[PDB]
């Protein structure tokens, strides 16, 4: 019956989500748990090397509130 | 050294010049275009060119070199001959190699070179701009002013291009 | 009596026109084929699960043939050559000889089963029922060599078939 | 560096798989520039595509264009730049450029 | 990290080619009342796994005294620049957030037509040689309206940045204000990607012949996930991104079905038709639409942001 | 490393009889029972056995119909042709050994004189059943085969 | 009705005898449909019909794991079919050997044997005639 | 001009193109030349039955009837009216064969593959009836000179009236997929246009002649049976 092929179509449904699925929690892990900085233009270049620097430690995606005031 | 990407990569695209410059059969001179266009733009988008880089794979070789290479296929070689098995293609493609390698050798030596005039070997890096901020590409907003700027380049631009369908329609009409 | 399959005149009105226009910029008539489709795909299919489900076959199908026995146990050929001579494909040989007993027997009874067009000319040739097509159609081989048949492979066929064969006869004779 | 290695695995993956595909072992132990018949109406159709290909490529920055003050100038452009092409098609249309027969 | 990232897009994508080849026999069988593969593996499920490994251990024949320098560049070409169309696709997130995507994939595909060239001239049988320039002629024509029906998409987009076309479609897919556009887009990928009823070719062997398959068809699987992104784009929610994996999958899965649900049910073109059909039906349309598209946001005031 | 091999055997064994792609001749009347193999009710499809395969990309060669004298120069051209391993199915009796046209001029008496023949059919047309039946006859045909066993003992 | 369908699909696995059964026959012979059980032959074929199928599908049979010492677990034949079962399962007849059995007859196989082409058991054609020509077989003795 | 040898029933087509167009088509045949009708010269009247049931190898039991028509004539025998009207029967569950055939076979030479296959379980019922009347599904050698071979099983015409019952829908569902289908349409509107005279002169019979105007049908014009 038609309904047999639906395995086929769930194999290769896992196999379409996987890759958005892996780049999404990949940049999670890899940017303290945000979503990975995007820099188009010079301007937010600009902001996440002054991020880099002001981190203390080299990463822009560690951020530095009020406390560093 | 990364350092040295675009000089690594001209070094690529002399070296894919003398591919078909010494001009073995026509499809694999076409080959030799074609990877030299795409180290060609390599060498533009490190220049912060993204879109002239594109438009070189997207026109040049999506578009110029497919239509050389259909046109080969057809009213030139449908049959290659053995890559360099003239000696005339070998001796020209030896002697282009040697040239580059001595430049690039002298180059990488003493940080500069003196063939015909002088030039620094420092690194392509040295060069570029210090201070930039802006919230834009400057290179897209100079394309976008043709449409601003450029109607004279529109006009004469857009006229040869329909000149070039009559004109082509002419001359195969026979 | 005849009809036109396709003598007819578009009408011109703008109805009629709009109409066939939208027809060529929206794919009406290509959108209805898609529907069809559609329903074909929720329909139950027409496989069957072979070889653990067989197509339907009726009693006179002409299969493989055997050679067939009386109840006795004695053979119901009789070597009368009735079967090699109407045979189209002259697939049939044939030798005989009186029995040590004195019986009109064959002592060679070939069917090449690659010159054989399976017609059934022979077993209705046959005045005893010695010769049948029987109901088997699974016995390919990967030889050439084992297509040829010779009277022990015949009797076997009979001996192993005639349980499946001697029910086919009786629902089909009253028809022959 | 990200769209190099990108770059570099995808041909690199290509290259062993095509590779490996020919040096599987077999498990045997004996011995294994002229003008094309092709008609003129094919290179018309690949000049075509280059010329409009060319035309495609003055249009592209058309969507950073729309973000200018002088949309007037802007707007005649970008609809005289595409009538030309229509008359480009119109052309070979109507001197059978485009047909097979 | 970043080569756990590559590696986790790769693979998925040619299991999800080989499962395509099921998924398009099963769904083809069922269409013609009968099942497609369903004894290899309980519902066909190990099909593509024999299939695979059968065509792998086939002696790889070569033309022999042919260009093999090419015969082995086309399919090389071929899947290179297959699994590279998709290192730009937001879904939602971008394995390479590229400014110009857009224009970047346009860039790529235009260079495939490339292996089709190769393949021909690496064949040394003149005729081979007439199909591929056949095959080239169609699919560079219908480069044209591609590359003009996309920019004329962007012109509501207003940047050539795939994730943008999410942003875009934030209250409305674009397929609304562009159901034109979007029917001569499906349309010109069936013709691009060489497919029924454009599949004129069909009207190698062992492994370099799977090769060519799989670039194939994951390209036909990536056209299918830009028309979902193009028109039918997916909200993203920043919070749960798969939720738009999800949905958008389901997206690009029906789309890719409505290939082989077109394929079961037309017959084929010839070639002066389909080339007909692009120069004188898509082409004028596509222009006219164009200019629609670059008037329509300047006399609306709906011109989107650069940035 | 017995065990690995015969592991290893029974592997390639089950892919290339699991993904038989059938090169069909239909010469005659036995290639509209090789259709009806095909059509839904038997959908040889389902076993992996794909409905039509170029010469370069098929694994068997079906000689479905009467091969005369004009036709087996290029019979014999298109299973040279076929990549290996490659198999011959005979069907019906003209493919067989002539069948009908046993005694003619024209016909070639059986097509295992011009190449070799794996599988023989019988029938005049086998029925689809039948054919079938000679299918999955030639895929435990190859189960059977010990290529990696028997080249680790030369 | 989704439900009635999902519940029937479940009654498929206890009508098997649980998960074990229900794989076996998956695995075996590709379907998982409960029929009634109409006999079982000698060698262990079972013989299954459900009307309510469509013709073709309305019987069929699940093949013995073992027949005359060949292990058929996997490598079922459809020559495996005894001739009184073969009648039923083509639809020759529309009553089982179970309820009509067939004549017996001295000669009759007693066991039923599958196609056995390429083995060591297969038929091999020979001339079943007798010599015809009778040659001269000189004297023995010498004398010339 | 591009010459082509194309081909490997199976054809052999030698053209002459210009471009995309036909100059010249030359088809070489023969390959299926199997001395039919020398055989024929060394069988029996009733023995040669079955050649003609392998020549138009979609119409088996149309060709039997000409063959035995022709033979009664010589004969100066008739069938009896049962043995007529069998043979109309079956002539015409026939042509829905070869028609199956014909239509869908010809679709899927142009890419329309999926009504053979709903079509081909059409004929896989219509095997049956075949199967039943003569054990045979195509080579029947059913109609013979004098009548046919047996009568027709009880219960046979009941199951050839559920199938035609329905088949007409299945003919419908043909239709939707081409009768309208616009790129069916460009592939066979306007192709191989022949007139009426050169139908005539060219030796054309039956639909070659009736789709081009002709007003000719034997079953009409000069019925049997
Ligand atoms: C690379 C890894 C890929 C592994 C593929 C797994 C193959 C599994 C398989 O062979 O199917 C079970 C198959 C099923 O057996 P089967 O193919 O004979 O199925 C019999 C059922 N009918 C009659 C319906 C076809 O097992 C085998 O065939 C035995 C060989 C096992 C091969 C794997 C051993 C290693
Ligand atoms: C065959 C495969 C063809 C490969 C062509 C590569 C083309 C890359 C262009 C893609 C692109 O636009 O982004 C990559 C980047 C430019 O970045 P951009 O688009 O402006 O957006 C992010 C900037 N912050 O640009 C870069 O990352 C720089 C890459 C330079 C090396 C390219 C070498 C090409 C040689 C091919 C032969
Ligand atoms: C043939 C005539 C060709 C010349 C007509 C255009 C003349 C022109 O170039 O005008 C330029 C004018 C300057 O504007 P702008 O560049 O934005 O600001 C100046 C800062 N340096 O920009 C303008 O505002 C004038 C451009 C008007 C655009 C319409 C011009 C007529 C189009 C004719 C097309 C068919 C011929
Ligand atoms: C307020 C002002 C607004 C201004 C804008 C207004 C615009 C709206 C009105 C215009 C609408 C135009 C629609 C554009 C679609 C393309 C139209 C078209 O070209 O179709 C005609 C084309 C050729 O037509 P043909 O009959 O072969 O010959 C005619 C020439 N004598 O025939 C074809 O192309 C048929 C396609 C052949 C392929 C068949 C396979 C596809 C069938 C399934 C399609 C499914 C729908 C696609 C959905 C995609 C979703 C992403
Ligand atoms: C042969 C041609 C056939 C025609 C071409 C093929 C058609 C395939 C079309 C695929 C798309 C159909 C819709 C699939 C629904 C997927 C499940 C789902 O979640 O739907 C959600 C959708 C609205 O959700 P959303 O997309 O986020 O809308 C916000 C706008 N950004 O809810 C709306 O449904
Ligand atoms: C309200 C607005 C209504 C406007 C109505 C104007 C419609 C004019 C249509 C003209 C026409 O009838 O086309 C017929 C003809 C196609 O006929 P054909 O057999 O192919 O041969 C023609 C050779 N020139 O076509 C032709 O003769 C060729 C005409 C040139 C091709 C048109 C290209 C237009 C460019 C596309 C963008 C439109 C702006
Ligand atoms: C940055 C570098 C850019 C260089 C660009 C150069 C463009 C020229 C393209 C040449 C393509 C390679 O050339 C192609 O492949 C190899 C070359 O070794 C050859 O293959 C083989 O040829 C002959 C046998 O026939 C052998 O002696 C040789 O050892 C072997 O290479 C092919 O016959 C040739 O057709
Ligand atoms: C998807 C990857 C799976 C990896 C599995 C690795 C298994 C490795 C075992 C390979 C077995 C190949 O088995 C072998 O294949 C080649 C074709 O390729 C066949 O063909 C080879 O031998 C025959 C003669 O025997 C030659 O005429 C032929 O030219 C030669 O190519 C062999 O007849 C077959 O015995
Ligand atoms: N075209 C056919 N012969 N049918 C068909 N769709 N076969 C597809 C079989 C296939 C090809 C390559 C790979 I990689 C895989 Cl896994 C499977
Ligand atoms: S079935 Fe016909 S061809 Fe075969 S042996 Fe009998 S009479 Fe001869
Ligand atoms: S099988 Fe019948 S017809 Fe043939 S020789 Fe024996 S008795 Fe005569
Ligand atoms: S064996 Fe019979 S059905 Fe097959 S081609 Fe020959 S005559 Fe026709």
């Amino acid at each position: 019956m038609w309904f047999e092929v639906l395995p086929g179509i769930a194999v290769m449904g896992v196999c379409l989500f996987i890759p958005g699925m892996a780049t999404a929690r990949i940049h999670r892990f890899s940017n303290g748990g945000k979503e990975k900085r995007v820099a188009h233009y010079p301007y937010q270049w600009y902001l996440m090397e002054r991020d880099r620097r002001v981190s203390g430690v080299n990463r822009s995606y560690v951020s530095k509130g009020l406390e560093n005031i | 050294m990364m350092l040295y990407i675009v000089f690594i990569l001209s070094v690529i695209f002399v070296m894919g010049f003398v591919g078909f410059s010494s001009k073995p059969s026509p499809i694999y001179g076409g080959l030799g275009l074609i990877v030299s266009g795409g180290v060609g733009c390599g060498i533009v988008l490190n220049f912060g060119g993204s879109f002239l880089g594109l438009m070189v794979f997207l026109i040049y070789l999506g578009g110029m070199m497919v239509v050389f290479g259909y046109t080969t296929a057809m009213a030139t070689e449908q049959y290659p001959e053995i890559w360099l098995s003239n000696k005339a293609v070998l001796g020209a493609f030896v002697t282009g190699l040697l040239m580059e390698f001595f430049m690039v050798y002298y180059v990488l030596k003493d940080k500069e070179v003196e063939v015909v005039f002088e030039f620094n070997g420092l690194g392509d890096w040295v060069i570029y701009d210090t201070g930039d901020s802006g919230f834009f590409s400057e290179e897209a907003m100079g394309i976008a002013a043709l449409y601003s700027y450029g109607t004279w380049l529109v006009i004469v631009t857009g006229w040869s291009l329909l000149i070039g369908v009559v004109v082509i329609m002419e001359i195969t009409r026979g | 009596t005849y009809k036109y399959v396709n003598l007819r005149e578009p009408s011109m009105d703008m109805k009629s026109v709009t109409d066939r226009a939208a027809q060529t910029l929206l794919w009406t008539e290509l959108i209805r084929g898609l529907g069809m489709t559609l329903s074909y795909l929720f329909r139950e299919p027409a496989t069957i699960n072979y070889p653990f489900e067989k197509g339907p076959l009726s009693p006179r199908f002409r299969g493989e043939h055997a050679l067939r026995r009386y109840p006795s146990g004695e053979e119901r050929c009789i070597a009368c050559k009735l079967c090699e001579a109407v045979c189209p494909a002259q697939a049939i040989t044939i030798e005989a000889e009186p029995r040590a007993d004195g019986s009109r027997r064959t002592t060679r009874y070939d069917i090449d089963m690659t010159k054989c067009i399976y017609c059934g000319f022979c077993q209705e040739a046959c005045p005893v029922d010695a010769i049948v097509e029987g109901p088997n159609f699974e016995f390919s081989t990967e030889t050439h060599e084992e297509l040829l048949y010779n009277k022990e492979k015949l009797l076997n066929n009979g001996d192993k078939w005639e349980a499946e064969i001697a029910a086919n006869i009786q629902a089909d004779y009253l028809y022959r | 560096m990200n769209l190099m290695l990108a770059l570099l695995t995808n041909f690199t993956l290509a290259t062993l798989l095509v590779i490996i595909a020919f040096w599987l072992p077999q498990l045997n132990v004996y011995s294994e520039s002229a003008r094309l018949p092709f008609s003129m109406k094919f290179f018309l159709v690949a000049i075509t595509f280059l010329l409009f290909d060319l035309e495609i490529a003055l249009l592209l920055p058309l969507p950073w264009a729309s973000q200018t003050a002088n949309l007037n100038t802007m707007l005649t452009m970008a609809l005289f730049l595409i009538i030309l092409l229509a008359v480009s098609l119109a052309y070979e249309w109507t001197q059978k450029g485009l047909e097979w027969t | 990290m970043f080569m756990i990232n590559i590696l986790m897009l790769i693979i998925p994508i040619l299991l999800a080619v080989a499962f395509l080849t099921l998924v398009e026999r099963k769904v083809l069988g069922y269409m013609q009342l009968r099942k497609g593969p369903n004894v290899v593996g309980p519902y066909g499920l190990l099909q593509p796994i024999a299939d695979a490994i059968k065509l792998f251990i086939k002696e790889p024949l070569r033309p022999a005294t042919s260009s093999a320098s090419m015969f082995i560049l086309a399919p090389i070409m071929a899947l290179g620049l297959a699994l590279t169309m998709w290192i730009p696709l937001p879904m939602p997130y971008p394995l390479i957030n590229m400014n110009l995507g857009v224009l970047f994939m346009l860039a790529m595909s235009s260079l495939a037509v490339y292996s089709i060239l190769w393949s021909g001239w690496a064949s040394n049988s003149k005729y081979a040689l007439i199909g591929a320039l056949r095959a080239v002629a169609q699919t560079i024509s219908y480069e044209v309206t591609l590359a003009i029906i996309l920019l004329s998409v962007l012109l509501m987009s207003g940047s050539f940045t795939l994730s943008t076309l999410i942003t875009t479609q934030e209250q409305m897919w674009l397929i609304l204000p562009a159901w034109p556009l979007a029917m001569m887009w499906f349309i010109s990928t069936l013709a691009e990607t060489n497919r029924a009823p454009f599949d004129l070719t069909e009207g190698y062997a062992a492994g370099p012949f799977a090769l060519f398959f799989m670039a194939e068809y994951a390209n036909i699987i990536m056209m299918n996930i830009f028309t979902a992104i193009l028109f039918l784009g997916t909200s993203h929610n920043p919070h749960m991104p798969e939720l738009y994996t999800i949905n958008f999958t389901i997206k690009s899965l029906l789309l890719t079905m409505s290939f082989l649900w077109i394929r079961a049910s037309y017959p084929r073109f010839r070639y002066d038709q389909l080339m007909h059909l692009l120069w004188k039906n898509f082409l004028p349309l596509t222009l006219a639409l164009c200019m629609w598209h670059v008037s329509l946001p300047i006399l609306t005031s709906g011109i989107p942001p650069q940035t | 490393g017995e065990y690995v091999v015969a592991k290893l055997d029974d592997l390639i064994n089950w892919a290339r009889r699991s993904s038989l792609w059938p090169m069909t001749f239909g010469l005659a009347c036995c290639a509209v029972e090789m259709m009806h193999m095909a059509a839904p009710r038997y959908d040889m499809d389902r076993f992996g056995v794909v409905f039509r395969a170029s010469p370069r990309q098929s694994d068997v060669m079906i000689v479905a119909g009467t091969l005369t004298n004009k036709m087996a120069p290029a019979l014999r051209k298109v299973y040279d042709q076929m990549p290996e391993p490659r198999y011959v199915v005979s069907m019906g009796s003209c493919a067989n050994g002539g069948g009908y046209y046993h005694y003619s001029y024209s016909v070639v008496r059986g097509c295992d004189r011009i190449v070799p023949v794996d599988i023989y059919v019988p029938g005049c047309p086998p029925t689809a059943e039948a054919l079938l039946y000679g299918i999955l006859q030639l895929q435990k045909k190859i189960k059977r085969e010990k290529r990696l066993r028997i080249w680790y003992r030369r | 009705e989704l439900l009635q369908v999902l519940k029937r699909g479940l009654q498929q696995v206890s009508g098997h005898g649980g998960l074990r059964g229900y794989l076996r026959v998956l695995f075996r012979a590709n379907d998982v449909r409960v029929g009634t059980l109409v006999g079982e032959d000698k060698y262990g074929n079972k013989y299954y019909e459900d009307n309510k199928q469509f013709f073709g599908r309305h019987r069929w049979v699940i093949y013995t794991t073992e027949m005359n010492g060949k292990n058929t677990f996997w490598d079922v034949d459809g020559s495996m079919v005894p001739p009184e079962w073969h009648r039923w399962l083509h639809c020759m007849t529309d009553d089982p050997p179970t309820v009509k059995p067939p004549t017996a007859r001295k000669f009759i196989w007693t066991n039923h044997k599958f196609n056995l082409s390429g083995t060591p058991q297969q038929y091999v054609p020979y001339s079943t005639t007798r010599k015809k020509i009778q040659e001269w077989v000189p004297p023995s003795t010498p004398y010339k | 001009n591009l010459t082509l040898n194309f081909g490997p029933g199976v054809l052999r087509l030698v053209m002459e193109l210009s471009g995309e167009m036909v100059r010249k088509c030359d088809p070489h045949i023969g390959l299926l030349h199997r001395g039919t009708e020398k055989l024929i010269e060394y069988k029996t009247y009733l023995q040669a039955l079955p050649y003609f049931d392998r020549l138009d190898y979609v119409s088996m039991m149309c060709n039997e009837q000409a063959y035995s028509l022709a033979v009664e004539k010589l004969l100066n025998i008739r069938p009896p009216p049962r043995a007529q009207w069998i043979r109309v029967l079956f002539g015409e569950i026939t042509r829905l064969l070869n028609h199956i055939m014909a239509v869908t076979t010809h679709a899927l030479d142009i890419g329309a593959m999926t009504p053979f296959f709903w079509m081909f379980e059409e004929r896989e019922k219509m095997f049956e009836f075949y199967e039943r009347v003569s054990g045979a599904r195509m080579h029947a050698a059913y109609v013979r000179p004098g009548g046919v071979h047996q009568d027709l099983p009880l219960g046979l015409m009941d199951d050839i009236y559920e199938f035609s019952k329905n088949f007409s829908l299945r003919i419908d569902e043909l239709e939707e997929m081409l009768t309208n289908n616009r790129i069916w349409r460009n592939r066979t509107v306007d192709i191989g246009i022949v007139t009426a005279e050169d139908a005539l002169n060219y030796g054309f019979s039956g639909v070659m002649l009736r789709g081009s105007g002709i007003q000719w049908d034997l079953r009409k014009t000069q019925p049997y049976d």
